[PDB]
C-alpha cells in the first residue's frame, strides 16, 4: 500500500488526465507494441496498427481499470482480484511485461501532461503502477 | 542495435534538438528521486534529501549534463557502442560496482524526459528507436560485467 | 501475503532447517559475495573470506530475521518494518541485491536439504523470499 | 565470460558428472513450477496443471534433456558462446519471442538444481563460476535482441 503522500499525488495527477484515460491507455499500448515487440504476441488476433479500432477499445479498458485502481488505493488486491486471475491464470503474462507497459504509461503521461509530470509525481505514479503490477502478477500458482 | 538507416536518421534528428544541460540535469535528478537507492553513489553531491533539493542541486545538474553528453556520443556512434562506452564501462563496473540494471533504469528515465520535452513529436515510432538506443548503451556500459 | 498452502510449505521447510538457519545465512552471504561481487561493497569493513567471524555473525542475524519472518507470515510489513528502514533509508540497498541474496539462500537450502527442497517447496520459498524482499525495499521514499 | 583457466577447469569437471537427462528434466520442470508464466510457451506439452504433473510429464523431461545438452555445448565452448547459441538465439528471440529475462531465470534454476544434486561439492567458488557461465549463456541467447 502506497504512502498517504503518494495517494494524494496519484489522485491529483489522475485528475489532470481529465477524460483522456482511454486515449492514454491506447497510446501506451501502441508505445509498448512498437518499443517492445515481444509484447505483440499476446494479441495475435488484433490489428495492432496505429488508430486501430481494437487498440482504441483496449486502451479504454486499461484506462478504466487504472481509473478504478486510483479510486481504490486502500484495496488494490480486492479491486483488481479478477483482473489478476485473468492476467496470470489465463493469459500467463510474463511479469516483465507489466514493467514495460508501466514505462509506456509514464511515457504517455509525460507526453501529454508535461507541466504536471513533475519528479515527485513521476515517483508516485511509478509506485502506483508498481503496486498495480504486483497485484496483477499475484495470482501465479 | 537493430536500427535501420531511416530509424537512425530520426534518432539523430531528435538529438539535434536536445539541450544536454537541461535534459541531463533533469534525467539524473529524476533517477535519484524515482529510484532513491541510486543516491548511494552520490554522497559527495550534498543535499539529496527531497525532490526539490535533488532537482535544484548544482552538482546533479552539472553531472547530468556530462551523462547526456556521453549519451550523445552513443547516438553518434551507434555502430560502435562497445568502443564508445569502454572507458565508462570500466569506471561504472570495475571501479564503482554499479549494478547494470540501473543503466537500463537511467536509459528509461531519459526516454521519459525526452517524452516530456518533446510531447507529441516524441512519437511511438521514435520512442521505439530510442528504446533500442538506450538498450544498446546499457549493454555497452555493462560490457565489463560480460 | 502468501497463500495458505505456501505458508504451510514455508513453515514445514523451515522446520527442516533445524538449528542451521545462522549457518545457512552465512553460507548464502558467502555465495552472494563470490557469485555477485558487486554486493561486496556493502560490507567495506568486513573480512569477507571463508569462515570469517564477521560473516558467521552476520549470517546468524540474517537467519534470525528469516526465522522471525517465518513466524509472522500474516504480517511481514509489521515484523520487518525496522529492518526495512535500515536497508532502504540508511543502506540504500539496490532492490536487485535482494534477488541475488534470495537466489543464494535457495542455493544453500538445496545444498543442505536436497530431499526436502522439492519443486513445490522451492516455489513456496521463492514466494516467501520475494515477500520478504518486497517489505525490505518498501521504505524507499 | 570472465572465467580464468582454473575456474574453467572446475566448471568442466563438474559437467563431467552431470546427467543431462535427470538434471535437465528437473531444471525445466522447476522453471515451469516456480515461474508458471513460462508455461505459456509449452501448451503442446499437455498436462502442466500442478507440480506433480509437470515434473512427471514425459515431454518436460525429454525437452529438459535437450536444453541441458545445449548448456553442455556452452560449457565446452566458453570462448564462443555467441556462435554456439546463434541458432538458438534466432529460435528463442525471432521465432518464439521469449523475454530474455527468462533465460536468466532458467540459468539460475539450473544452478539451484546443480546445488541440490551436488550438495557440499557445489562450493560457493564453483557456484560463482557457474553464475558466470549461465550469465554468458543467457547473454548469448539474447543476442538477436541486441
Ligand atoms: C497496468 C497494467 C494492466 C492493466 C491495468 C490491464 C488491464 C486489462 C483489462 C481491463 C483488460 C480487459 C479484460 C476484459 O476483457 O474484460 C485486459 C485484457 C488483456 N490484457 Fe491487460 N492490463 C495490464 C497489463 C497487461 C500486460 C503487460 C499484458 C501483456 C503484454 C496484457 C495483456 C492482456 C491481454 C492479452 C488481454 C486480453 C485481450 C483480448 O484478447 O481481449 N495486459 N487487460
Ligand atoms: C546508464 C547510462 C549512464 C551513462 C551514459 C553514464 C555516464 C557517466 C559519465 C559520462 C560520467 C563522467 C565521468 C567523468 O566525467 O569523470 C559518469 C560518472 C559517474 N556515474 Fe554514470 N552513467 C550512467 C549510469 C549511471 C548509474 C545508473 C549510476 C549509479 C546509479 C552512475 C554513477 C556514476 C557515478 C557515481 C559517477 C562518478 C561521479 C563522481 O564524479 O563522483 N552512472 N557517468
Ligand atoms: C533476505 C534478505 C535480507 C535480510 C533478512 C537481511 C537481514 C539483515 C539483518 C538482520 C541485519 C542486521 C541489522 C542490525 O545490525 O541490527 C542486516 C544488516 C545489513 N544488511 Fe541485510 N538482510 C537482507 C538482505 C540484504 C542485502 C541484499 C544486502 C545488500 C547486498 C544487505 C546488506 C546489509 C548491510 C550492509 C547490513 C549492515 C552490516 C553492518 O555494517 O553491520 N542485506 N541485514
Ligand atoms: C536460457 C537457457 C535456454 C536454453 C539453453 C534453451 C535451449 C533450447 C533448446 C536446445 C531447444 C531445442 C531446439 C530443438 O531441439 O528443436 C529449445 C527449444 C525451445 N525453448 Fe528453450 N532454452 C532456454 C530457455 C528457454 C526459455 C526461458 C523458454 C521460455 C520460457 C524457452 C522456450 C522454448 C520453447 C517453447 C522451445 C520449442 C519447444 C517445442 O518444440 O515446442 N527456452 N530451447
Ligand atoms: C476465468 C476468466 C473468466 O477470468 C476473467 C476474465 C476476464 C476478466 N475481466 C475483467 O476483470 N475485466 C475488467 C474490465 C474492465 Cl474495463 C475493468 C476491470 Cl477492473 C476489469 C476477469 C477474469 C477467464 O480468464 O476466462
Ligand atoms: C523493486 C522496487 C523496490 O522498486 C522498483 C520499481 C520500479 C523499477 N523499475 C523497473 O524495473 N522498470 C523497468 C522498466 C523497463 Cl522498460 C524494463 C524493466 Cl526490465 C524494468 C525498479 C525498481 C519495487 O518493486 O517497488
Ligand atoms: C535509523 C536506524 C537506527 O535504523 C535501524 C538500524 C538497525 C536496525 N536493525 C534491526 O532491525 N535489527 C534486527 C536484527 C535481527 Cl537479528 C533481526 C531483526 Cl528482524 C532485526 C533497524 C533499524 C539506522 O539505520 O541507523
Ligand atoms: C515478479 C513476481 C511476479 O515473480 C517473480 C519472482 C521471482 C523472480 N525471480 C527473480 O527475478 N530472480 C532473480 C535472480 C537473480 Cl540471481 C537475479 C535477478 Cl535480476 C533475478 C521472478 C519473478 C513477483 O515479484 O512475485
Amino acid at each position: 500500500v502506497l504512502s498517504a503522500a503518494d495517494k494524494t499525488n496519484v489522485k491529483a495527477a489522475w485528475s489532470k488526465v481529465g477524460g483522456h484515460a482511454g486515449e492514454y491507455g491506447a497510446e501506451a499500448l501502441e508505445r509498448m507494441f512498437l518499443g517492445f515487440p515481444t509484447t505483440k504476441t499476446y494479441f495475435p488476433h488484433f490489428d495492432l496498427s496505429h488508430g486501430s479500432a481494437q487498440v482504441k477499445a483496449h486502451g479504454k479498458k486499461v484506462g478504466d481499470a487504472l481509473t478504478l485502481a486510483v479510486g481504490h488505493l486502500d484495496d488494490l488486491p480486492g479491486a483488481l482480484s479478477n483482473l489478476s486471475d485473468l492476467h496470470a491464470h489465463k493469459l500467463r503474462v510474463d511479469p516483465v511485461n507489466f514493467k514495460l507497459l508501466s514505462h509506456c504509461l509514464l511515457s504517455t503521461l509525460a507526453v501529454h501532461l508535461p507541466n504536471d509530470f513533475t519528479p515527485a509525481v513521476h515517483a508516485s505514479l511509478d509506485k502506483f503502477l508498481s503496486s498495480v503490477s504486483t497485484v496483477l502478477t499475484s495470482k501465479y500458482r | 542495435v537493430q536500427l535501420s538507416g531511416e530509424e537512425k536518421a530520426a534518432v539523430l534528428a531528435l538529438w539535434d534538438k536536445v539541450n544536454e544541460e537541461e535534459v541531463g540535469g533533469e534525467a539524473l535528478g529524476r533517477l535519484l528521486v524515482v529510484y532513491p537507492w541510486t543516491q548511494r553513489f552520490f554522497d559527495s553531491f550534498g543535499d539529496l534529501s527531497n525532490p526539490g533539493a535533488v532537482m535544484g542541486n548544482p552538482k546533479v545538474k552539472a553531472h547530468g549534463k556530462k551523462v547526456l553528453h556521453s549519451f550523445g556520443e552513443g547516438v553518434h556512434h551507434l555502430d560502435n557502442l562497445k568502443g564508445t562506452f569502454a572507458a565508462l564501462s570500466e569506471l561504472h563496473c570495475d571501479k564503482l560496482h554499479v549494478d547494470p540494471e540501473n543503466f537500463r533504469l537511467l536509459g528509461n528515465v531519459l526516454v521519459v524526459v525526452l517524452a516530456r520535452h518533446f510531447g507529441k513529436d516524441f512519437t511511438p515510432e521514435l520512442q521505439a528507436s530510442y528504446q533500442k538506443v538506450v538498450a544498446g548503451v546499457a549493454n555497452a556500459l555493462a560490457h565489463k560485467y560480460h
